[PDB]
């Protein structure tokens, strides 16, 4: 028994072990009871507001867009304190975990910057954080590593199984059903069992409540598609979820091509994928013949992730939501496009989202269009990967 | 068929506790995996729980993640293990087997397609780690339709509606992690089997006295395979020392 | 002959050669007819709100003066576009550049990122930028070199004389003073010949409007200090400008004391040099017993300026600022401090100044106080330096 | 003194252009400079302007830059540079002796004690290059309480109002870089001296013939010294052959 609809169509749900249950049903009620609480969301905007950076920017692309009838917008995530949309839902996350009367965070971490993201949050609010990640990851990410710690936070080298990400996880969640009393798991995307797709759309939907405020503000009206890349969905959905009911609104969802969805080598599991149940959840998901999990691959890591949120699967199911994909190359020609032409670095991951743009555009250069991409990250973090690149 | 009732009632009649140890099929490899199980019942198991290799365990243990680990390198699949059963069942006709899954490999291929497999292979039972008896209902269904045990975990933190829904559900046997054991009875529950913390003689003769029907060792025989790794005949005779003490305590 | 006076008591001025006067001159008449031009204004401020990101937030920082009397705020520059205030000016001398009817800018930079600030504006403005470096620090700036040049910035290595930043300088103006009709130099900080002291301080001074307007909405009133960490000057001087005739309001300037001001290896021309002629300019510096220019030494490269803006000399002269140093070691305690209990990562060079906030409340915790940082910047790009730091 | 006045007058008498070397004092050593400086004199340079090394000599270009560096690799300072100044003075009693100085290291220890010591040593002139007229006033006022000549460049780009500064406040001669020429005689400037681009005979003439007083060598002399840095005998041969034939270009 839940509170709130755990599946959106056939996607969703809880797919945990039965001793996980509770904790999942007492994060359901203290979120539906902080969405009632003025008080809570005043703490919440208050932080989004004066520790976050909130709101941040819509900027008009005028040199890129030059000579074509496309009006283009970037949603400048890019610009929020820890340089990413992710800072908005962790803060979120980490006021729930206090209002439950918890001093502790769990959370786990590969190539991404979730860890980092939860670290300076508990670090902000009093919370004893602790990241696990394989002792492969933790050889590899030096920085972010450094970086956790410098923060306070309590980085844990899981050397069981392959020592990779999907060992960690399964340490991070092994940890929570023996301490979800004291401790919260902070999940880092519109993923996993219910109700954390639904919470961290909540969490980010002020993306999109920004957005349409704001071009709303400065063309007069709404855009006439609003694009988004997706790994696992948070920041896509935290940019469609204010425009949903807005019909004439198109919402397009990129997901990573990699060398080309041909080769076999991408993390496009929505279009491309197979239905499956995995990490608490009925979705999309990149598996083998009899039901492995495969991984997922692009030159971006932070659309690494083998599936996607359970949301997105039925926005797309529906035909509400149009989910396309983007190709490395495709990716990093707008990565350079962007800092030459606006003085803008971009994530690579936001850069597939700037990627569609630019085809939208260039295809169809007469055609009158108004769009906003939602700019996620900053690329500074990408630099050296797309300096190598460019040298070979 | 009826093993688990059969053995049940055999168990009963003897004034006896039933042991049942869990291996993950094909480790360390197809073979030796064979002689570890036909080990595991001449040394007296009861009943056995069989894993078969995921990708992604989110539940178990390190223990049971080198297991898999083992167990892939070998290239182990869903597809070898399934031959395997087959070859267990044709040689062991009525000793319980039961299966413990992850949702995606029961679903992949279809569910009921999945629960007909373990019918003619000769399974008895299924425990899918991942899905709460919430999310349960078509993995119930269709483990009745073909003759097959849907098995569900009583967690530690499990409440009064959690009883008597696996109360309810379940079938076969509970798997259990003196108040619930009652409850459980109350409920007309499947017999209950302790699956916490069982590696010695005394939690065995302890689970019994409690008033459980038996105990479940949830990873001691992996800790024994994993330790005589380099010499496959001592671990054989590890093996059978283990859960010869673990079933005489039981009697 | 000059609209504004050159000088401040009695520094300041504009020692260049005779060939360059024009070029300050017309300067200097464009920056008064801007400022008066309400659409240069209202150009400006487009900018700096959808472009850059103002206002930038003013963070209260609790856990850091628990236990204590004071009460501790941040600016927080760290989040405006690029990192750092640098791109507050830049953007606003760009737009002098093309009020004067140019397309081209000059620059030149070492370890600092002035650089990657006026390659950014220049892609944004569409003006073409060229940026002179010595070949040394070429080879030592792999990083922001790729930036500059992702910007479409030409990056032009200097090999003339010691192929120093001293080099890379006069060579950037021995091309403006053959130039100027077509080209602006872009100086990086609130130094150097009249006019550059003003228009820096001028384009900067919105930092301290913000602040201004912040601490009183907050608080109900103006704080009993602003603290700035002085490196040419620019982010300091942004924050005193509209706090000056505020009385009640301490200025604390903090120059790098590096290894210790007793062992000759700092940064503090102000409180420990003496007044000189250099880089147009009459001011404290850095040098020799016979009058060579010294170099300045510093854990932060952004604060390694030899010398000090002309205004700041002035405002210690007549005793309305106060300058202090802060040391490697206490710089890099208040970076840590500020990570584990903030969650914020501030640059070294910033760092100077939260150091000296924290030595004002630790050495007298029952003194009320009401304290505002200048967080100058973000810290990522320190992480090296500080981890290697740590490690040995 | 009146060194300017009493050359111009000389050059006067004989219908001649001045021909003026410019080298920086101590490059590429004392000795060798010392050295240098009589061979410009003997091969017939008419007056000397005389750089002193400066850390950031922000006017100067790559060929001054470089030369300021071998100037400070040997060691040279401000005050070897005045020793060098009383030496070369002992021994050319008429010649006059400009320097080419940077704010700082006239200012550092007091503006008036720094043209008090160029009167001491015998110097003529001083030209600041980072002071425009516009900042003048302290230095030419030290310059003429101490006999010294304030030297201003006459920039390509200048105007009515600093061709009358220029034409007021300078002595000795206006460093220029025929309209221009008229107008500074027109004004009563110091006669002016070429020193654009001098690097061949015909340079020379075309300055003298156009109406200037003659022509500043501002960096020719320095890339002889930087090409023959590995043979000093072979620098002095191709500095007097040099010198010799500019100066002849202004008979
Ligand atoms: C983490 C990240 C993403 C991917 O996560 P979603 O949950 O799919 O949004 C995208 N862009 C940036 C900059 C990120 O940091
Ligand atoms: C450039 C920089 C400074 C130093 O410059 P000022 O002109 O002295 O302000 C200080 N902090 C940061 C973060 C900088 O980037
Ligand atoms: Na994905
Ligand atoms: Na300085």
């Amino acid at each position: 028994t839940t509170l709130l609809n755990p599946y959106f169509g056939e996607f969703g749900g809880m797919y945990v072990p039965q001793i996980l249950m509770p904790a999942l049903n007492q994060l359901e009620e203290a979120f539906v009871s902080a969405q009632k609480d003025p008080e809570f969301q005043a703490q919440f905007a208050d932080l989004l507001k004066n520790y976050a950076g909130r709101p941040t920017a819509l900027t008009k692309c005028q040199n890129i867009t030059a000579g074509t009838r496309t009006t283009l917008y970037l949603k400048r995530e890019d610009l929020l304190h820890g340089g990413a949309h992710k800072t908005n839902q962790v803060l979120g996350q980490a006021l729930l975990a206090k209002r439950m009367g918890k001093s502790e965070i769990i959370a786990e971490v590969g190539a991404g910057n979730h860890g980092v993201a939860s670290a300076l949050a508990s670090a902000l609010l009093g919370l004893k954080c602790r990241i696990y990640m394989g002792a492969k990851d933790v050889e590899r990410q030096s920085p972010n590593v450094f970086r956790m710690r410098l923060m306070g936070a309590e980085v844990i080298p899981v050397h069981s199984g392959s020592a990779t990400l999907k060992d960690a996880c399964n340490e991070a969640l092994r940890d929570w059903s023996g301490s979800y009393e004291t401790a919260h798991y902070m999940l880092g995307t519109a993923a996993g069992p219910h109700p954390y797709p639904t919470i961290v759309r909540e969490f980010q939907r002020m993306i999109g409540e920004e957005t349409k405020a704001q071009i709303l503000d400065k063309e007069g009206r709404l855009p006439d598609a609003v694009i988004a890349c997706v790994g696992g969905g948070s920041n896509a959905i935290g940019m469609f979820a204010d425009f949903i009911n807005d019909t004439s609104v198109g919402l397009i969802g990129v997901e990573p091509g990699g060398h080309g969805i041909e080769t076999g080598e991408h993390g496009a599991p929505l279009k491309h994928g197979r239905v499956g149940i995995y990490f608490g959840m009925k979705a999309p998901m990149m598996q083998t013949a009899d039901g492995q999990i495969e991984e997922s691959y692009s030159i971006s890591a932070g659309l690494d992730f083998p599936s996607v949120g359970p949301q997105h699967a039925y926005l797309n199911s529906i035909g509400r939501a149009d989910y396309v994909s983007i190709t490395d190359d495709e990716a990093l020609e707008a990565f350079k496009t962007l800092c030459r032409h606006e003085g803008i670095i971009p994530a690579l991951e936001s850069s597939h989202a700037l990627a569609h743009a630019l085809k939208m555009m260039r295809e169809q250069p007469e055609k009158e269009q108004l769009l906003v991409v939602n700019l996620s990250g900053r690329g500074d973090k990408d630099i050296f990967t797309v300096h190598d690149i460019l040298k070979a | 068929m009826e093993r688990y009732e059969n053995l049940f009632a055999q168990l009963n009649d003897r004034r006896e506790g039933a042991f049942v140890p869990f291996v993950t099929l094909g480790d360390p490899g197809i073979e030796q995996s064979l002689k570890i199980i036909d080990t595991l019942i001449d040394a007296g198991a009861d009943a056995l729980e069989l894993g078969v290799p995921f990708s992604d365990p989110l539940a178990d243990g390190p223990t049971i993640q080198n297991a898999n680990l083992r167990a892939f390198a070998a290239g182990v699949t869903p597809a070898q293990c399934f031959e395997m059963l087959a070859i267990i069942r044709e040689k062991h006709p009525t000793i319980p087997i039961g299966l413990l899954m992850y949702a995606n490999l029961v679903f992949n291929n279809g569910i009921d397609a999945f629960y007909a497999r373990c019918e003619q292979v000769g399974v008895d039972s299924v425990l899918v780690a991942d899905v709460p008896v919430e999310e349960s209902a078509p993995f119930r269904q269709a483990a009745l339709r073909h003759n097959i045990a849907p098995i569900f975990i009583c967690p530690p933190n499990a409440d009064d509606d959690l009883l008597r829904q696996v109360a309810s559900y379940g079938r076969g046997y509970t798997y259990l992690l003196h108040h619930l054991i009652e409850k459980l009875k109350e409920y007309h529950a499947a017999p209950a089997l302790q699956g916490f913390g069982i590696s010695s003689p005394e939690q065995v003769s302890a689970a019994v006295r409690a008033g459980a029907a038996g105990a479940i060792s949830g990873s001691a025989i992996v800790k024994i395979i994993e330790k005589n790794l380099a010499s496959p005949k001592q671990m054989l005779a590890e093996l059978r020392s283990f859960v010869s003490a673990m079933k005489a305590a039981s009697r």
